[PDB]
């Protein structure tokens, strides 16, 4: 619960550039977001396993 | 190449969506009230509701009682499973035959469950123990815990290891730079071998240089492998191995097999119904199938008397060729079959029946194509008619003999001197008593 | 519910169907009718509940498909859990590696049963903290440890034995453990949930469980359902609890048995054990062996000798073992100190009463006059056959769709599965088909 | 508080060597039978013969078991009692020859006293008693150990020799801790600390035992009674806990062998060297057999040729048959069962059935064990139908009635309940009557 509110922001923030390739490929902030999200995500299924 | 033993011509009952079979189909010729009821039981079985039915098929010997068995046997599927059992395989040495007859009942049943796994691959260069810089008054800081980087070439991770898996390290002798597999829960440890950069260190080594394997550290796998019920009867009963020492003495210890108690029975059940409850597991049932069942001792009809009324009980159907027959084990009680009208009263008797002269030419036509090889009208008609007076069986047995006779006379067909030369090399059980009549010394 | 919902022979009777007067309703609890048969049943069932006297036998008398093995257990499901109810057979007791009046020994021993209770006195608490002055005093410096609770938390001295057991057994805190007032002995639960991020990957040892919650040292008893038997399994040999779950009892010599037999005795008069009354039955005890019999009439007087139930519908016919013959095929030794109960076969309208129950509990659903030629063919036939008969037509009917089983439905389910009469005449009309006995068998077709 | 068709037996019922009462000890006839068992008990009493063999015959329900269990009521639980079954002599795991034997040593039993002094207490102090060793020596020389010893209501001090240091070392107790002395042999144990110094430490697993009642130095006596079959056990059965024959002991089957005569004939000769010390002392034992007619031929063959033994203690029979064919041979028929060459070579008391006055005690006493009490009506009434029907079946009807008296709300029974009770329930006679008139197998 702790961790899907940053995630969920997150994606409400830049979800739809961030985890596309394109933008994240030439983007000094995107990037960020994206390999946070990513984390977040890591972090929620290890969590559950 | 192509290995046929009076079988493999059968696929199944193949009847229609309204339950009717078609005069010919999958290797059977006529025969529609066998079939009929087979597929009446495929319904029965697969109704995956009712449990404790039975079902005995009765009927003079050639008439197809081992078909039908393989029929339906085929129809249900390697998913369903099936235990075979001869009445001779009953008679064991080690246990009673309670408990061989029960292990074939939990045997029949089935159950899948669903299960998943962690996956980790890469190559080893770190064998330290946790530092444990505090030393906190209790530690002189040292553990049997193995801190180990693993160098995969896309990922590393430092990992606490218990010492299980750290002495299954030792056990495999890794040394620096060298590809692992471990497992999350097992923690089973395998190596596929030194890496290919090793290689060049040593003119020659045992040991196999191989290279990294492709993917990702940590990798999640599903199972959803179905496994019988006796399996795990026998591993909870039994625990199957390990790689420790003691392990292997508790292996060691006993390994032949006695009568299973039916708490650790009911409390299995109960935890596969908790699995069923959260969906890891789905149950199927089963069907145990008996072979010339007139020998059986009467303490086993006795027993199969209860047998099914237990409510674990699957369908068992069950093959007889007997008529006025005294039951074994006994010494006046005689029935048809020699089955004690106790046990019948609950199970539900099918007949087969014989066949006429078009329908041995259908089978013998049948079988010729099986083992692909023709034959001409003339020897089909003997063959066909000398099945009619002497058997079935005897024709099948002396197909291959008339095409070996064919062949070494260069010819790709069965003539009428074939099954004549055949005749003449080869003598059935009439003709047989009637030599040995007129034995001198019991010729 | 916890076991198994596949319909056995009789799924449809749950228990007993008398009353508080033992009068049986005519049709209730899922068995209809033997009302002399039911008022009996529950009186031995109110005689087992009471417990008092023992040491009695128990038969019953009927033709096969008249409800004896349905009694039995209707009766055991009455008796409910919790009272050590065993069910064997007369068949299974032949034993190629146990003697039979040895496996009788345990049959009678698995009938009884007896509660057990043990009070324990154990401290349970989150450790926080331990701070050992091992380099600068050494030698077991007596350091202190605090351990919490969700509710309280102090801090325990440690002596030089507990400095030396706290070696085993290592704790870094962080860490839920639990000792035993008692014994001192430490047991190491799991740690707590702040350990579980650090590392991705852990051993099946760690575990994070919830800090206990109250006080630190609690007392709590507990009870135990432990029969004669297992306990003498389990002295009889070191580990005897491999030997109960595989069967290899290996002879437990009557050694053993009066100092267990004592051993229960002082625990009754203390008070830490009491007996639970048991029910033994056996089913179509007609096969036996006279030295069972014997064995049986010998046990019948001890103390320890639970209710006996045994199932039979022979006739007066021979006994195995012996040539002669003898009533039910049973001795009169046994006949002498036995209770015999009577059974019949139902009536048409109890047959169309048991059909019906039984439709239900198949959830088969029937027609009035479908339900009256099933009848038919049950008063013609057996009970037993007109329930595999609707079995059956439950899945033609499906087969042919049209929700309830039709009356041309069980007319083509009787005409494809032969009846036992017509299995018979069609055996005997066709002898020379069969192999007969003496192993005689037309093969030929053609004449 | 429960029974099973018995526990009403107390005893034989006899007098000072007289003739016995009546009804005495639970038993009512057989004034004669129990008089001949009584010479029977006395002269197990006298443990002076050797080998005698004893056989009691009647038809059923005439209380041979309930007889049996007299005289092993009347022997005491000193006296060792081995009830048998001809049944269980057939034994798949070793042959019936070795089973027999077992039971016959386990009849006989063995009893041992013994006597030691105890010194016990909280140990108050510790010193040596150092003095001049008589060749010149400059080390430290002691003479005695004296030690303070605390036990309730009176202390002791005591000297001990030096040698208590070795024994000291071997026990590891300074102070506080409670020991264990004896007088002569020496040496020492230790119990567990005093029971005052729990609150020194909050937590420990150490019990501390409280202070030794009575005074420091005890004198107690050590009673111990074994069977014969026990020590020859105890002698074969391997014993340990890291030797490689202790786990071959585990691992496996441990099975009961035929144990050899040299360790029946050592433990023998040990069993005298500890009597004629005064150590040991014997006590002969008895074997009761019922259903002896299930025997075969080599048990009555065996018993004949092991009848003659020195260790052979009384061996009681009991038997319901008469003129049967015999086990094992068709052709020899014998009196009940058992071959003449034992009859020869043993005693036979004839058994009678019970009169109807007998038959009425027997109900009453019952009822009284049962504690619910029978009226004049259906106790004659009951009495009547068991005379006419048999014993067992007026005597197992007491529970239905009871019961069903119970369901009725009346604490006694009545006529029209004891009616139902023989309505619900049919006897032998009555079950073969109704197999004959039922033509449906029944
Ligand atoms: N109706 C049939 N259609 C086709 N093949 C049949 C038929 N009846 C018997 N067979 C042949 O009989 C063989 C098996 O005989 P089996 O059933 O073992 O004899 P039994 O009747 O003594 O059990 C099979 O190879 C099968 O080809
Ligand atoms: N009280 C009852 N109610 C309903 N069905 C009964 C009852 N008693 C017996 N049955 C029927 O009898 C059959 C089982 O007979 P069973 O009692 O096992 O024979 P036996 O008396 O030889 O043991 C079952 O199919 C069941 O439907
Ligand atoms: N003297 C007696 N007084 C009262 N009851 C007796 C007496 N003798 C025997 N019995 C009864 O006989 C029963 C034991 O009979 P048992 O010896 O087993 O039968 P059998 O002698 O036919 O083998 C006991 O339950 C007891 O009630
Ligand atoms: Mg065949
Ligand atoms: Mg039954
Ligand atoms: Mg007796």
């Amino acid at each position: 619960n702790k961790l899907r509110e940053t995630n969920k922001q997150l994606q409400e923030e830049f979800g739809e550039a961030s985890f596309l390739n394109f933008q994240d490929a030439n983007q000094y902030f995107k990037y960020s977001n994206k390999q946070k999200l990513e984390g977040t995500v890591d972090m929620l299924n290890f969590l559950k396993m | 190449v192509t290995r046929t033993a009076a079988h493999t011509h059968i696929k199944g009952l193949g009847l229609d969506e309204s339950g009717v079979a078609k005069r010919v189909e999958g290797g059977f010729v006529g025969q529609i009230e066998a079939r009929e009821a087979c597929g009446v039981i495929v319904d029965l079985i697969k109704a995956k509701k009712m449990s404790g039915r039975a079902i005995l098929l009765a009927g003079g010997p050639s008439t197809g009682k081992t078909a039908l068995a393989l029929a339906i046997s085929q129809e249900l599927g390697p998913k369903v499973p099936f235990c075979p059992l001869v009445g001779s395989e009953l008679y064991s040495v080690e246990v009673k035959k309670t408990e061989t007859l029960m292990e074939n009942f939990r045997r029949a049943i089935g159950l899948r469950i669903k299960e998943t796994k962690e996956v980790y691959e890469g190559e080893v260069t770190e064998l330290t123990p946790e530092d444990a810089e505090n030393p906190l008054g209790g530690y002189g800081k040292t553990i049997s815990h193995v801190i180990v980087g693993l160098k995969s070439a896309k990922g590393t991770k430092t990992l606490r290891l218990d010492p299980t898996i750290y002495e299954s390290i030792q056990r495999e002798k890794v040394s620096i730079g060298d590809v692992i597999y471990i497992e999350a829960n097992t923690g089973a440890v395998k190596r596929v071998g030194r890496s290919d950069a090793y290689a060049t260190e040593f003119d020659l080594e045992t040991e196999e240089y191989v290279p990294l394997p492709k993917g990702e550290v940590h990798k999640k796998k599903e199972i959803v492998q179905d496994v019988t019920l006796h399996d795990l009867d026998v591993a909870n009963a039994r625990p199957q191995g390990g790689q420790d020492v003691i392990s292997m003495m508790g292996q060691l210890l006993k390994p032949k097999k006695t009568e299973i108690t039916e708490k650790l029975r009911q409390e299995v059940n109960k935890v596969v119904a908790k699995y069923i409850d959260q969906g890891v597991a789905e149950l199927i049932p089963g069907v145990l199938f008996i072979d010339e069942v007139n020998m059986l001792d009467i303490e086993i009809f006795t027993y199969l008397n209860k047998a099914l009324e237990s409510n674990i009980a699957p369908v068992v159907v069950l093959a007889s060729n007997r008529g006025m027959t005294t039951v074994r084990g006994t010494e006046d009680v005689i029935s048809p079959h020699g089955v004690p009208p106790d046990l019948i009263d609950r199970l539900l008797i099918v007949r087969t029946l014989p066949y006429d002269k078009d329908e041995i030419r259908t089978i013998i036509e049948r079988r010729a194509t099986v083992e692909r090889l023709q034959v001409e009208s003339s020897a089909l008609d003997l063959l066909a008619t000398m099945g009619t007076e002497t058997s079935l069986r005897y024709a099948l047995q002396l197909l291959a003999p008339c095409g070996i006779l064919a062949q070494t006379s260069n010819r790709k067909e069965i003539v009428v001197n074939d099954v004549n030369e055949a005749k003449l090399l080869f003598l059935d059980a009439k003709r047989s008593t009637k030599i040995l009549e007129t034995s001198a010394n019991y010729l | 519910l916890k076991s198994l919902s596949l319909i056995a022979a009789h799924s449809h009777i749950t228990g007993l169907g008398l009353d508080e007067n033992l009068q049986p309703r005519p049709t209730s609890e899922g068995m209809v009718g033997q009302l002399q048969a039911r008022r009996a049943a529950g009186v031995i069932l109110k005689m087992v509940q009471n417990g008092t006297i023992a040491g009695r036998a128990v038969l019953v008398a009927g033709p096969p498909s008249t409800g004896k093995t349905a009694l039995a257990m209707g009766v055991s499901q009455s008796l409910g859990k919790d009272v050590p109810f065993t069910a064997i057979a007369g068949s299974e007791i032949f034993s190629l590696e146990l003697s039979k009046t040895e496996a009788l020994t345990q049959a009678f021993r698995k009938s009884i049963g007896i509660k057990i209770k043990e009070e324990t006195e154990l401290i349970e608490g989150e450790v926080v903290e331990i701070q050992i002055d091992r380099s600068i005093t050494g030698g077991h410096k007596q350091g202190k440890l605090t351990i919490k609770t969700t509710d309280m938390e102090t801090i325990y001295e440690l002596g030089n034995k507990m400095i030396d057991g706290l070696t085993k057994e290592k704790v870094l805190a962080g860490d839920v453990i639990s000792i035993d007032k008692a014994s001192g002995k430490i047991t190491k639960l799991g740690r707590s949930f702040a350990r579980s991020r650090d590392y991705d990957a852990m051993g099946a040892d760690t575990r994070f469980v919830q800090c206990p919650e109250g006080e630190l040292q609690k007392r709590k008893t507990v009870v135990h359902t432990v029969s004669l038997h297992e306990i003498d399994v389990i002295n009889s040999r070191t580990q005897g609890f491999l030997a109960l779950f595989t069967g290899d009892t290996g002879e437990i010599r009557s050694e053993v048995r009066d100092q267990i037999n004592t051993k229960v005795a002082e625990w009754k008069e203390e008070g830490k054990a009491e007996i639970v009354p048991g029910v033994l039955f056996i089913d179509e005890v007609h096969m036996l062996d006279i030295e069972c019999f014997s064995f049986i009439n010998r046990a019948l007087e001890d103390e320890f000798a639970p209710i006996v139930m045994m199932a039979t519908n022979r006739g007066v016919s021979k006994t195995r073992g012996t040539n002669y013959k003898s009533p039910h095929g049973l001795p009169l030794d046994l006949l002498d100190r036995s209770i015999i109960i009577t059974t019949k076969s139902y009536n048409e309208q109890e047959i169309k009463t048991i059909l019906s129950i039984r439709a239900q509990e198949e959830e088969v659903e029937l027609s009035s006059d479908a339900l009256d030629l099933l009848t038919k063919t049950g008063v013609e036939t057996s009970l037993r056959y007109s329930s595999n008969l609707i079995s059956v037509a439950q899945q033609i009917a499906m087969k042919r769709k049209n929700n309830t089983v039709e009356v041309e439905d069980v007319k083509r389910a009787y005409l494809l599965f032969l009846d036992s009469a017509r299995s018979v005449k069609y055996v005997q009309e066709n002898e020379s088909q069969y192999i007969d006995d003496q192993g005689n068998v037309q093969i030929s077709i053609a004449k």
